[PDB]
RNA sequence: ACGGCCAGGGCUACACACGUGCUACAAUGGUCGGUACAAAGGGUUGCCAAGCCGCGAGGUGGAGCUAAUCCCAUAAAACCGAUCGUAGUCCGGAUCGCAGUCUGCAACUCGACUGCGUGAAGUCGGAAUCGCUAGUAAUCGUGAAUCAGAAUGUCACGGUG
RNA sequence: GCCCGGAUAGCUCAGUCGGUAGAGCAGGGGAUUGAAAAUCCCCGUGUCCUUGGUUCGAUUCCGAGUCCGGGCACCA
RNA sequence: UGCUUGACGAUCAUAGAGCGUUGGAACCACCUGAUCCCUUCCCGAACUCAGAAGUGAAACGACGCAUCGCCGAUGGUAGUGUGGGGUCUCCCCAUGUGAGAGUAGGUCAUCGUCAAGCUC
RNA sequence: UCCUAAAGAGUAACGGAGGAGUACGAAGGUGCGCUCAGACCGGUCGGAAAUCGGUCGCAGAGUAUAAAGGCAAAAGCGCG
């Protein structure tokens, strides 16, 4: 690594909403909190869920009854 | 990222919100009213504790990532029916039931 | 680090999984390139020292302008000889980076998937795009311009990309 | 049958050009919360109050009423305090997706409104061209004729000027 | 038979020293006008005769092939 | 009077390309961190350095396996020097020479000097 | 520069095809390091294609300049 070409990497904290800290080696030179990290994305909490398809048949049985 | 998208700064939280395409001006509101952030002071101003709040919040409404997929299948499935509501939008006509004689012109421009 | 997580826990563990034979057999990720594609605004001699400034910050580097090699008419002209600025990072500096994706850049594609799994070379080789530049440390919104088309490129000492799967999904982040 | 009765569809189609009319493009302004004053008219085959449940359009409810009595019915602009700081924006509302109420045997072609989201063209507009000499032009409301429902046109009178 | 010039919008002419196509008439739309013209405002148009190369790139540079013009086709 | 391996060569596909099992005894890279030299149109992989904490497979090292490539006969034919002819834009005869292509099939090459290991 | 030119040179025609009347102060000298063209897979606004990674390559690229003959001791490419 040549000397005088890089610029400063130092280490910080990363710091999620959930307080999950991550020691990260990087160029900032400060400690910057986080609003979503890894393990508070959806989907890798496995709350993406679907976009639902369609539900016209359910609709229409929760809007018209239509006894017989 | 900020909360799911870039807000603007030096603004009031309820038009700030207003950016994040899914809350309009009333739902913003309501949100603030739910939460207790104060709109009269600037988004500058606010502490970076509620903003967690203020992204559950966004996290129960809608995404535009989203919104504009689900948007996008609600008009597809006009699109592949065969209704006369699809077979005006594809081609580009007013849908709710405009005159198409004249001035129909925010459809198919200059 | 990720590369204490890898020595201990992944390396003996693929070996069993993939039935190597022996403990140096285990693939692992041989380089990461990232090549910011600057082919747009050819004709500028302005651009390039903002994209060569933003690139070196979220690496921790100073990156290399790379030059043309032909003249794609269609394209744009030889005057603007630089069109791409490249950057390449072995282990010191590739698990550290690698540390970025998959703990805190995985918030960066705004997406539905982290990425797909389909996308792998006959050998081994993964590549994925960064869309935008705000999705980094130490970057401002306001001083940046959003113009800056990134890469993200895999090496991997792989046979074939199954083994490139196996060892992905270790440090999974599809 | 160029005469009649019944179903649907059509007159509200749509690269285009023209007349009239309403919105805007904002800071002599946009929202929020207080507070002041009208004229004229319609209502026993009708007006349809109070309480009441609804984010709202509205649903129940049934009073008083045949009219200085009761209802339609809260006039708005202005004025007082806060914020917005001129930014394609707390401007602009078209467009489109979802969800409803009212009328009607019946709201797809093809109705009017209410709730959430989206947010366009538009930064005062060429040759040209029009209305107006005083409660005039300019701007803001109210109620009615046709009418099961349906107005930016149109019926009628008033605020500041 | 031989030699020189040219091929550009619907029509007439500029153009390049290769990266780019304009002037006028004509045409369309709107204003004038009782109506048509002439006044006025705005606007769309060429794939630069065809072909083969030179090139990253050809209307432009080069060699051929058509069409239209101008010179000569002489001593018997 | 052996096998393994390093260096430089003889000769350049009958010496090449492709398909397994393997070498721990020195090399072969790989590797710890790149501190001390040196290096990156940015990189400790290229290059360099303290070895061996590790590793024997990717990598190479030779060591199996004749599909492809390469070599290629004999014979005939084409061609041709000399001399003479015909039906003379072409061919023939006497004599001498004589291809290319094609046609059974071999090969995982054959060797020179130095240095090291295996037994002691 | 190639053919005509007949396997040493040379060899004509108003014979068939092409170029030159220059460029470089680094486009020269030396030391040290590196592969070309082309095909395929992947990679966000590019996409048959730009810049990047990998494999197959085994000079079919490149030569400052027309064609011929050569270029892995590369005669090609970069740095002091
Ligand atoms: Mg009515
Ligand atoms: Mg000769
Ligand atoms: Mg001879
Ligand atoms: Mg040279």
């Amino acid at each position: 690594m040549k000397a005088d070409i890089h610029p400063t990497y130092e280490a910080i904290e990363a710091t999620c909403s959930c307080g999950n800290v991550i020691k990260t080696r990087s160029t900032l030179c400060k400690p910057i909190h986080l609003d979503v990290c890894s393990e508070c994305h959806p989907f890798y909490t496995g709350k993406q869920k679907v976009l639902d398809t369609g539900g016209r048949i359910d609709r229409f049985k929760q809007r018209f009854g239509v006894f017989g | 990222r900020i909360a799911g998208v870039n807000i603007p700064d030096n603004k009031h939280t309820v038009i700030s919100l207003t950016y994040i395409y899914g809350v309009g001006r009333t739902t913003a509101q309501s949100i603030c009213a739910a939460t207790g952030v104060n709109p009269a002071a600037k988004i500058k101003d606010l502490s970076d504790e509620q903003i967690d709040q203020l992204r559950n919040e966004v996290a129960k409404i809608t995404t535009e990532g989203d919104l504009r997929r689900e948007i996008n299948m609600n008009i597809k499935r006009l699109m592949d029916l065969g209704c006369y509501r699809g077979l005006r939008h594809r081609r580009g006509l007013p849908v709710r039931g405009q005159r198409t004689k004249t001035n129909a012109r925010t459809r198919k421009g200059p | 680090r990720l590369k204490e997580i890898y020595r201990k826990e992944i390396a003996p563990k693929l070996k069993e999984e993939l039935q190597l034979a022996n403990v140096m057999e285990v693939p692992r990720v041989t380089k990461i390139t990232l090549n910011m594609g600057l082919g747009e605004a050819v004709g500028d001699k302005k651009i390039i020292e903002n994209a060569v400034a933003d690139l070196e910050k979220i690496t921790g580097q100073k990156p290399v302008v790379t030059y043309a090699r032909k003249s794609i008419a269609g394209f744009k002209i030889r005057e603007g000889w630089p069109i791409g600025v490249k950057v390449t990072l072995r282990s010191d500096r590739m698990y550290e980076f690698l540390d970025r994706l998959l703990s805190i850049s995985l918030p960066r594609v705004r997406d539905f998937r982290g990425l797909n799994a389909k996308s792998f070379d006959g050998r081994g080789n993964y590549s994925m795009g960064v869309k935008e530049q705000i999705i980094f440390p130490e970057i401002d919104y306001d001083k940046i311009d959003a113009l800056r088309g990134l890469d993200i490129t895999l090496t991997t000492t792989a046979r074939t990309d199954d083994e490139g799967r196996a060892l992905l999904r270790a440090f999974k982040f599809p």
